[PDB]
């Protein structure tokens, strides 16, 4: 139900296209470079190489083959934890501030 | 022993903003508008100049003045004609430009994007005040509405009008004014894109798909130098067609009837550039209410980079997105359309609809649909 | 046997200074001969409808 | 923003051909075509339909104002 | 917005709110004084000697 | 592992002329470089 | 600030209308040349007065 | 002199959408001069037929012309 | 309400072609046989007519015919000049009040950006100078005012101007009110215009010129990326 | 955090030209007509600008344009005498900094 | 420059235009100025280097 229109909506976000991970193209504020830069070093070259394909593929204005584009269900939010965590420290930090 | 491109200070300026200036090597023909603009800048400059010593800023002598660079002077035609021309070539690529920031997310550079809204302030004032200089029919009296709409301010209002106007209506003073006005104007323009261009080199420049491209960065003068150059080629492709096929395409006919200001021109619009402000403001019926909202209508841009709660920099991977984005398009072409149109019962609706539309998207739709689709997005 | 664009890079194009002459006398024959070509095609296309054309009646 | 320090990325290789030894336009129709019909099948979808309705705006705008400049009958009747 | 919403900023706000009343009627007098604004400069006496 | 890596095939962009793996490119050096120069070349003299 | 006052104040009231253009402030309209039942129309202020 | 105006206005008259223009024209000047005060005017049925004729006059007066 | 009028297959309209210069010729001998004791070209002169329809001797025996004022003699007074190439075109009437007062009132508008003032252009100018009709039913006209369908207001205040054999073109052709009107249009097209020949030929120009440079730009500009273009990429983890 | 002076693009460049400069201690009287100069060119553009809101280049009009402006717009001839001297003055400040190049040998920059 | 055989309307004109944008010209000039004074500091009146005094 739900699941349907979030798969559709997966394939509608082209992100799957150029081989990228839903967590590859978060927007890079400060909290999501902090998280960036606290990645594994595994995961953060799979990152790198990841854009850096991309970015490729962009520029020549081609898409990844039909086989190789990423699942919905195979895509892992890699950077999810680290970004929660960034974000609940800068939010206790607010909060000792507030009072 | 050290290169000079590097060493020396005045080329090493140059060198980083223009020569090895780390790009993104993804950047469409999109981003090749703000160069369109540099040159386009240019152009307008030097064209101006070279008109500005045949035209004479007095009534008795302006329209006799456009005259005679128009027939005379060897090559005019050409000179008025690019000038006239580039002006909506300008404002073409303006309206092309912050659409691309506003659909690839390159508001999120704060200060470059508010340093442009400013320029767009000043560009739009330069080509008004630009306009009334032949003074036609159409300029006399698009200089009258356009002024008289201050009026609406409480208070200062009518005070502030006539110092404007340097009278109790437009006039030579205004006239005359409005000549020093133009020709100043465009050079803080230049000395503005340069603040520009400093800040946009603090952050670099946004791609496509709105991810940091710092992996993939590639050196600005082997590549964008000659996709720059071919872009400028394809720009004077169109305005040279503009200029010499159809020279007046885009403009009035009504400008080349001495100005008369005890008659009234059979319909008054602002240029193309301007119509879809003009639709705004004619939409609100209260005066004040009209300037208010004409002023909001760049204004908003302003707000745009406080309105994103996507967590997607572009809208390149946000299909809903999109289709607000386009749809936000066509209002503004409806808008250009109802401005050119007369108000009269099947337009004033169809004028105000979509000014409630386009604030609307901008403010309300936009937002709540990218939090639908980070939802969408298990965020 | 050296091509035709082989030959023109070893005669006029390995040293920019001759790449430049080239450039430069290329330039003042493709004028003249761009000029003349663009002129005839205008003429031809508004035959008879000229000043120049139409001279002869009046002088 | 110096290009030596820009990002910190490992073990990526990439090899590029000299633009001379390689051709300025590889299949740019046998190829292009193609990948413009897919560029354009995928756009087509979001940025068609909100122009189509000005078009209908514009059409129904322009019938209705010459309608209203059209003389009512019924007005000069009786 | 809500990281603002406490009392250590109210406390900072309470400090600087002389202050700012204080820049306030600065602006206010500059304005009345640079304009020459008759309706407020009316009452103020000896600067009523003019106009 | 730098032995384990190959270069990529690039045939279907590499010109006619460099196209076989046992002619020497500097036959061919010279019309392909005066190809590509005088596309700039004309380009200059139109500008 | 009297002097910035005084400077600022002098180039703004330069802006402002000239002597001449107040001079035709008023107009003297000759009631006899109008003919009755035509809206014979001036230039008062720079505007069209019926 | 025949001007071709004249012949080239004739020829439409024989086109059909200048036929029913015509034949329009004709019954709303006849209830106009029927009605003895009436506001009604036959400019708006002129327009009809002479936009139809001039549009058929412009694609075949300039051949006449030289 | 308004009409149109219509796209009339004028020589020039073509993207490359021009005004036919024998019709601007026959076109200027209407203006100063017909539309010159009203309508005043003040922005065009004889000295513009010097390459396009009358030799250099025929403008200037043309300038002469007509008398111009001159600037004060000694003892200054003004006194009238047999006129030369640089004279402007001479303005029927003084002042635009004694136009008016010539003409019930109606200011004749100046020819010389007439066609690039008014909509439509040219066409109108024809629709309107060959539009003069029988007022409709119930339309009442003042005295002094014309049945025009084109001018607005359908209330022109200039009686049909141009009639058969209103003139007598020295070229011998059929001086037909189509005839005349055609040619007065295509003499007002080049005084709003009289850069449209050069212009056109610059059109050409400029289009053959581009069509050169663009693909060749274009292929400098493939030749350069190609490096990208045809760029591999590849991850090794070790 | 940093000083926004010192780390703000655009305050960081005036921070660098006019605030924490480094300067010699025992620059002279001489050493302010460059500022002078500045400060000239600044006050010609300005009064230009307001000069050229009433002044028209054409033959016929001009003479009588600036008569215009000498009597008739208000303040105008304030504006006008401190063109035509503000000119003088710059004139004498441009001599005064080559002669101060010339003596202390600011030419070898 | 004189745009025609002797000073006249042309030549007014033109020098209006001229006199208009070379200011900006100078400020520019000016402005590299400053840039190239400030590469190297600026000389004091006994004309020795001055960085321990600044
Ligand atoms: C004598 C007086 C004449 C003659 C012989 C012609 N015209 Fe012109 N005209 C005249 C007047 C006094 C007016 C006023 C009518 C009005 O108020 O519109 C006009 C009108 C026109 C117009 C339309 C003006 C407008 O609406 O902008 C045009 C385009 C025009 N007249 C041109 C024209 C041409 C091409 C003629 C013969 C070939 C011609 N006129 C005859 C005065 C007079
Ligand atoms: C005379 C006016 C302007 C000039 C000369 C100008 C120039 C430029 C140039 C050269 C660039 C480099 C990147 C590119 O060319 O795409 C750029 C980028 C940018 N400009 Fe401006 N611009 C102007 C107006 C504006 C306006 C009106 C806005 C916003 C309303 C704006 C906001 C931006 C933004 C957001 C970018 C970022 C582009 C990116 O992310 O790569 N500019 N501008
Ligand atoms: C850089 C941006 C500029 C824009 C957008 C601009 C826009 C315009 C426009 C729209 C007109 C009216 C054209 C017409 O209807 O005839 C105009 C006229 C004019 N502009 Fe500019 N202009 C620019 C720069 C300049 C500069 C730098 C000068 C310097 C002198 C200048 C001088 C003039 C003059 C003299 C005219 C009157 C001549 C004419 O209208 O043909 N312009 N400008
Ligand atoms: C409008 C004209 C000028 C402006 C706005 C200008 C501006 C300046 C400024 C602001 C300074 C720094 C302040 C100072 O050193 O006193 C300076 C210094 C200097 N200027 Fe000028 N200047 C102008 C004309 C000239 C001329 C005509 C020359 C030489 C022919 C010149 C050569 C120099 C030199 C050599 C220095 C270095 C002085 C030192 O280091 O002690 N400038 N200029
Ligand atoms: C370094 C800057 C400048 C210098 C040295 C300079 C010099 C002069 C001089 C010597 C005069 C003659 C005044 C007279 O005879 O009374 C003059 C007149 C004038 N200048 Fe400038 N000028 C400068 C900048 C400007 C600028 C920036 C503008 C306009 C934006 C301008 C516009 C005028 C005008 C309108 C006049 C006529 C004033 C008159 O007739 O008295 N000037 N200028």
């Amino acid at each position: 139900w739900l699941e349907g229109i979030r798969k559709w909506y997966y394939n509608a976000a082209g992100f799957n296209k150029l081989g990228l991970m839903r967590d590859d193209t978060i927007y890079e504020d400060d909290d999501v470079k902090e998280a960036i830069r606290r990645l594994p070093e595994n995961l953060y070259n799979d990152r790198v190489f990841r854009i850096k394909r991309a970015l490729d593929l962009t520029m020549r204005q081609q898409i990844l083959p039909k086989e190789q584009w990423t699942k919905y269900e195979e895509d892992k939010f890699y950077l999810e934890p680290y970004l929660k965590e960034v974000i609940r420290e800068r939010k206790e930090r607010e909060e000792w501030a507030k009072k | 022993m050290t290169n000079i491109r590097k060493s020396h200070p005045l080329m090493k300026i140059i060198n980083n903003a223009f020569i090895d200036l780390p790009a993104p090597s993804n950047i469409s023909s999109w981003w090749n508008f703000g160069s369109l603009l540099g040159i386009c800048l240019i152009l307008q400059i030097l064209t101006g100049l070279f008109l500005a010593m045949h035209y004479t800023s007095d009534t008795t002598t302006a329209f006799s003045s456009v005259t005679h660079i128009c027939r005379d002077v060897n090559y005019g035609w050409v000179i008025r004609y690019l000038h006239a021309n580039g002006a909506s070539m300008f404002f073409i690529c303006l309206f092309i430009h912050v659409g691309r920031g506003l659909y690839y997310g390159s508001y999120m550079f704060l200060e470059t994007w508010n340093i442009g809204v400013v320029l767009l302030f000043t560009v739009m004032a330069t080509a008004f005040m630009g306009y009334v200089l032949p003074w036609g029919q159409m300029s006399f009296w698009g200089a009258t509405v356009i002024t008289n709409l201050l009026s609406a301010i409480p208070y200062i209002g009518t005070d502030l009008v006539e110092w404007i106007w340097g009278g109790f209506s437009v006039d030579k003073a205004t006239l005359t004014r409005f000549f020093a006005f133009h020709f100043i104007l465009p050079f803080i323009i230049t000395a503005l894109a340069a603040v520009h261009l400093l800040f946009l080199h603090e952050t670099g420049s946004n791609n496509p798909t709105g991810i940091s491209s710092d992996m993939d960065k590639i050196p600005f003068h082997p590549y964008y130098t000659i996709k720059d150059i071919l872009g400028a080629l394809f720009m004077m492709l169109i305005l040279l067609i503009l200029v010499l096929f159809s020279p007046d395409l885009l403009g009035d006919p009504d400008n080349y009837t001495p100005a008369n200001p005890l008659n009234t021109p059979p319909h008054i619009k602002p240029e193309w550039y301007f119509l879809f402000a003009y639709a705004i403001l004619r939409s609100i019926p209260n005066k004040l209410g009209g300037v208010l909202a004409l002023v909001a209508s760049i204004l908003i841009l302003i707000l745009m980079p406080m309105l994103h709660t996507s967590k997607q920099r572009s809208m390149m991977f946000r299909p809903l997105s999109q289709c607000l984005f386009w749809m936000l398009v066509a209002d503004l072409i409806t808008l250009t359309w109802i401005g050119g149109q007369p108000v009269e019962h099947p337009f004033i609706i169809i004028g105000q609809l979509a000014s409630i539309l386009y604030f609307l998207i901008i403010l309300v739709l936009m937002p709540i649909t990218s939090i639908i689709e980070n939802n969408l997005l298990k965020w | 046997a050296p091509t035709l664009t082989a030959r023109l890079y070893s005669l006029l194009f390995r040293r920019t200074s001759t790449f430049a002459l080239t450039i430069a006398v290329g330039a003042l024959f493709f004028e003249r001969a761009f000029d003349q070509g663009a002129d005839a095609i205008y003429e031809h296309i508004n035959q008879g409808k000229l000043w120049k054309h139409i001279k002869h009646k009046y002088e | 923003r110096e290009f030596g320090h820009l990002t910190r990325m490992r073990h990526v290789i990439t090899y590029s051909l000299s633009p001379f030894e390689q051709r300025a336009f590889p299949h740019y129709f046998t190829k292009g075509i193609p990948n413009v019909l897919r560029r354009t099948r995928a756009c087509i979808l979001r940025v068609a339909p909100p122009f189509v309705v000005f078009y209908l705006v514009y059409t129904w705008g322009t019938q209705e104002f010459e309608k209203s400049k059209r003389k009512n009958p019924a007005a000069y009747e009786n | 917005l809500s990281r603002f919403l406490g009392p250590r900023y109210r406390e900072l706000a309470r400090n600087w709110i002389p202050t700012a009343s204080m820049w306030g009627a600065v602006g206010a007098v500059g304005l009345v004084w640079a304009t020459d604004w008759r309706l407020i400069l009316d009452w103020v006496p000896y600067i009523n000697g003019k106009f | 592992s730098h032995t384990d890596i190959r270069v990529p095939d690039f045939s279907d962009y590499r010109r006619a002329e460099v196209l076989d793996s046992t002619k020497s490119s500097k036959e061919s050096s010279d019309a392909r470089k005066g190809f590509s120069y005088l596309i700039t070349a004309t380009t200059t003299v139109g500008v | 600030a009297y002097a910035a006052k005084n400077a600022v104040s002098q180039f703004v009231s330069s802006m402002s209308a000239s002597a001449d253009v107040l001079a035709m402030s008023k107009i003297e309209i000759k009631l006899s040349d109008i003919p009755e039942g035509k809206n014979m129309a001036f230039k008062w202020r720079g505007k069209p007065l019926f | 002199l025949v001007d071709p105006l004249t012949t080239v206005r004739e020829q439409c008259e024989q086109i059909e959408k200048c036929i029913k223009a015509r034949e329009r024209l004709e019954l709303c000047d006849q209830r106009v001069s029927s009605r003895s005060q009436t506001e009604e005017d036959c400019t708006e049925e002129l327009f009809d037929f002479l936009h139809a004729r001039d549009h058929c006059v412009a694609h075949k007066l300039f051949n006449s012309l030289k | 309400l308004e009409l149109h009028a219509p796209s009339y297959p004028w020589s020039h309209r073509g993207l490359l072609s021009s005004l036919d210069h024998t019709s601007i010729r026959r076109g200027f001998q209407v203006y100063k046989q017909v539309c010159s004791s009203c309508h005043s070209m003040d922005y065009v002169a004889y000295r513009h007519l010097v390459g396009v329809c009358y030799t250099e001797e025929e403008a200037k025996a043309l300038a002469e015919e007509v008398e111009v004022q001159d600037g004060p003699n000694e003892d200054g007074e003004m006194f009238m000049r047999p006129g030369k190439l640089s004279d402007y075109f001479p303005k029927p009437y003084p002042n635009p009040e004694a136009a008016r007062a010539a003409n019930n009132g109606a200011l004749p508008p100046d020819l010389s950006y007439i066609v690039r003032a008014r909509h439509g252009g040219e066409d109108y100018v024809f629709s309107l100078l060959t539009g003069y009709c029988e007022p409709p039913t119930g339309v009442s006209l003042r005295e002094g005012l014309y049945f025009n369908p084109y001018f607005p207001g359908q209330a022109i205040a200039m009686a049909p101007p141009i009639y058969n054999e209103v003139l007598e073109f020295d070229d011998g052709t059929p001086a037909t009110m189509s005839q005349v009107a055609k040619d007065v249009c295509t003499f007002l097209r080049w005084a709003s215009e009289p850069e449209h020949d050069h212009r056109k030929r610059m059109g050409l120009k400029m289009l053959m010129m581009m069509g050169l440079l663009l693909p060749l730009v274009y292929a400098m500009k493939r030749h350069k990326w190609s490096v990208l273009k045809s760029r591999k990429l590849a991850y090794r983890p070790p």
